[PDB]
């Protein structure tokens, strides 16, 4: 059924799987017209499908032209998702092809099922996991293929650039997801925090800082200080006040 | 006017027939049931008093042959029988009217809330559903389940209902998944009337049937299949007028029959809520939406 804290390490065992995130595939800015009313113009998009395991991000380009002369947008976006996962999936080999995709979002279940009804044994999931995969777009080389896109695409990256030669899918995961969930609470700090010392750089073929392991764990710490500076300025909590287990409960929440 | 005699009455049962039901009490003289209007399928049915497990019935019509009950003390219920014998049935018949041991089949002039109920269900459709090809007529009980059901186990003595499965390849053609999805004509119009039913009326008879084993053996099954036949209809943005104009009068007659007391059991809260507020025919069912809105706000 559900994908949650409880049944967490089954991200990293050998079945193949897929998170899908369709928050970034219809993107608008609101502005108002000339007579005073108000209209949305949409830029362009992404589906986020990400293996958990490997790193391996199939990011598909959603250029604005898929909107052209078509009405209910928000629904079409979930249809388009499906439909572009489905294609996805049948451009694999057999081998390839994921034993279950996991939906961030329960609207997406529906579109995907019936998208995906050629492939009986490929488990459709939610999952109670609240994953930060909205904060992509936060990743600057991500959102400049995503922006500059004059058609549509698909780029492949690896999420985790390198990590996987030093550290397992589990703690990668855990570093992904702290990152992403910092961009997204304080993208300000967060992006500070990761390209303040001007000596570590991002390599050509990477997506993040070349981080020694002990800077990885200054870093770590800093975002998990920036997520409880947040939390706190956003709830008015003393922070300073607060013990490791009652800090612990909060990044996880 | 047609006659189904009982050889005995052996054990307490209510019997119902058709809408009616009475009482009838341990080895009671009660011979059958008489006066029964041609022209309709007609359904005899029984729930002990010993024992509400034990609700079944028969599906019969009185031009296909001469019907009575006979109780079974090994198999512990009431059967129907075929009679071949016209000239003993008759006389049989005779004997119990002139000593006036039948019920009449207590029709009001005025009432035509049977023929409402069975006005698209043929004896010929009932014998397909359910399967028992050396019976003129058909058992159905409480507990059957529909060959749909079976698939999610005795395949002899299950419902076989037209399956529909709105996620399915049937439902749903190759690069039409939205379209298909989100406006069920395709698979109401195409596969379903022109395809399986071949007519509305087919597809209206199995949807009375439906409804009329839920109503009177609360057949979780057929309340599936009632409901199941319903949403599609309503979840169509394109449906032949008639049909939309017949299915008002179909549901109305439905909800004015089911007892108040079985509403909660008997009635989908997600697909009535579905049909009346927000699908394409949210607006056709105005005699149907009146007396849902009138007899059971609750669930609405
Ligand atoms: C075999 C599907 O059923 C029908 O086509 C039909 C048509 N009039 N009555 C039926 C019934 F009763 F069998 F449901």
């Amino acid at each position: 059924g559900a994908m949650n804290s409880s049944n967490y390490a089954e991200l990293f065992n050998n079945d193949i799987k897929l998170f899908v995130d369709d928050t970034n595939v219809y993107r608008v800015t609101v502005h108002k017209t000339f007579e005073g009313n108000v209209a949305t113009k949409a830029i362009n998009g992404c589906i986020f499908t990400l293996n958990p395991k490997t790193g391996h991000l199939f990011l598909k380009i959603i250029h604005t032209s898929v909107w052209a002369g078509q009405k209910r947008l928000s629904q079409l976006a979930k249809w388009k998702t499906a439909e572009e996962v489905s294609a996805l999936v049948r451009s694999l080999p057999k081998e390839e092809q994921p034993k279950q995709i996991i939906v961030t979002r329960k609207a997406m279940l529906d579109p995907l099922e019936v998208h995906m009804l050629d492939f009986p044994n490929i488990a459709i999931r939610p999952t109670e996991l609240r994953l930060p995969f909205s904060a992509a777009m936060s990743i600057d080389k991500l959102s400049d293929v995503v922006m500059k896109a004059t058609e549509p695409q698909m780029v492949l990256f690896n999420i985790y650039d390198d990590w996987l030669d030093r550290i397992s899918s589990y703690t990668a995961f855990s570093r992904l997801t702290l990152l992403l969930r910092a961009l997204k609470t304080n993208e300000e700090s967060a992006k500070m925090i990761l390209l303040s010392d001007p000596t570590i750089t991002i390599k050509s073929y990477h997506l993040w800082p070349s981080f020694t392991d002990e800077q990885w764990i200054t870093i770590e710490s800093q975002m998990r200080d920036l997520i409880l500076t947040e939390y706190g300025r956003k709830y008015n909590v003393n922070i300073s006040a607060l013990t490791q287990t009652e800090i612990k409960d909060i990044i996880l929440g | 006017m047609n006659t189904v005699p009982f050889t005995s009455a052996p054990i307490e049962v209510t019997i119902g027939i058709d809408q009616y039901s009475f009482n009838v009490k341990e080895n009671q003289p009660f011979h059958g049931i008489k006066d029964i209007p041609i022209g309709h399928v007609h359904v005899i049915h029984f729930q002990h008093a010993d024992n509400s497990s034990m609700r079944y019935g028969y599906w019969f019509d009185c031009r296909m042959g001469n019907f009575y009950i006979q109780y079974d003390p090994k198999d512990g219920l009431y059967k129907m029988m075929e009679e071949r014998d016209g000239a003993k049935f008759e006389n049989i018949v005779h004997n119990f009217k002139e000593r006036q041991m039948m019920v009449s089949y207590p029709k009001i002039d005025e009432d035509d809330t049977w023929y409402n109920l069975t006005e698209f269900v043929q004896m010929d459709k009932i014998r397909k559903i359910v399967r028992k090809d050396e019976n003129q007529f058909s058992y159905v009980d409480s507990s059957m389940t529909t060959v749909q059901e079976n698939e999610l186990s005795d395949p002899a003595h299950s419902l076989n209902y037209t399956v529909i499965n709105f996620k399915s390849r049937e439902a749903i053609r190759p690069g039409h998944e939205m379209e298909d999805f989100l406006d069920k004509s395709y698979y109401l119009n195409t596969v379903m009337l022109q395809g399986i039913f071949k007519n509305s009326s087919n597809y209206f008879g199995e949807l009375q049937f439906a409804f009329l084993n839920a109503m009177f053996f609360g057949n979780y099954g057929s309340s599936l299949q009632w409901h199941a036949m319903i949403e599609l209809i309503c979840s169509s943005a394109t449906v032949p007028k008639h049909m939309l104009d017949k299915l008002d009068e179909i549901l109305y007659y439905q909800i004015k029959t089911l007892p108040e007391q079985y509403s909660d059991i008997l009635l989908n809260e997600r697909v009535w809520n579905i049909c009346l507020y927000s699908s394409f025919q949210k607006n056709s069912l105005h005699n149907t939406e009146k007396i849902m809105e009138n007899k059971y706000p609750e669930l609405l």
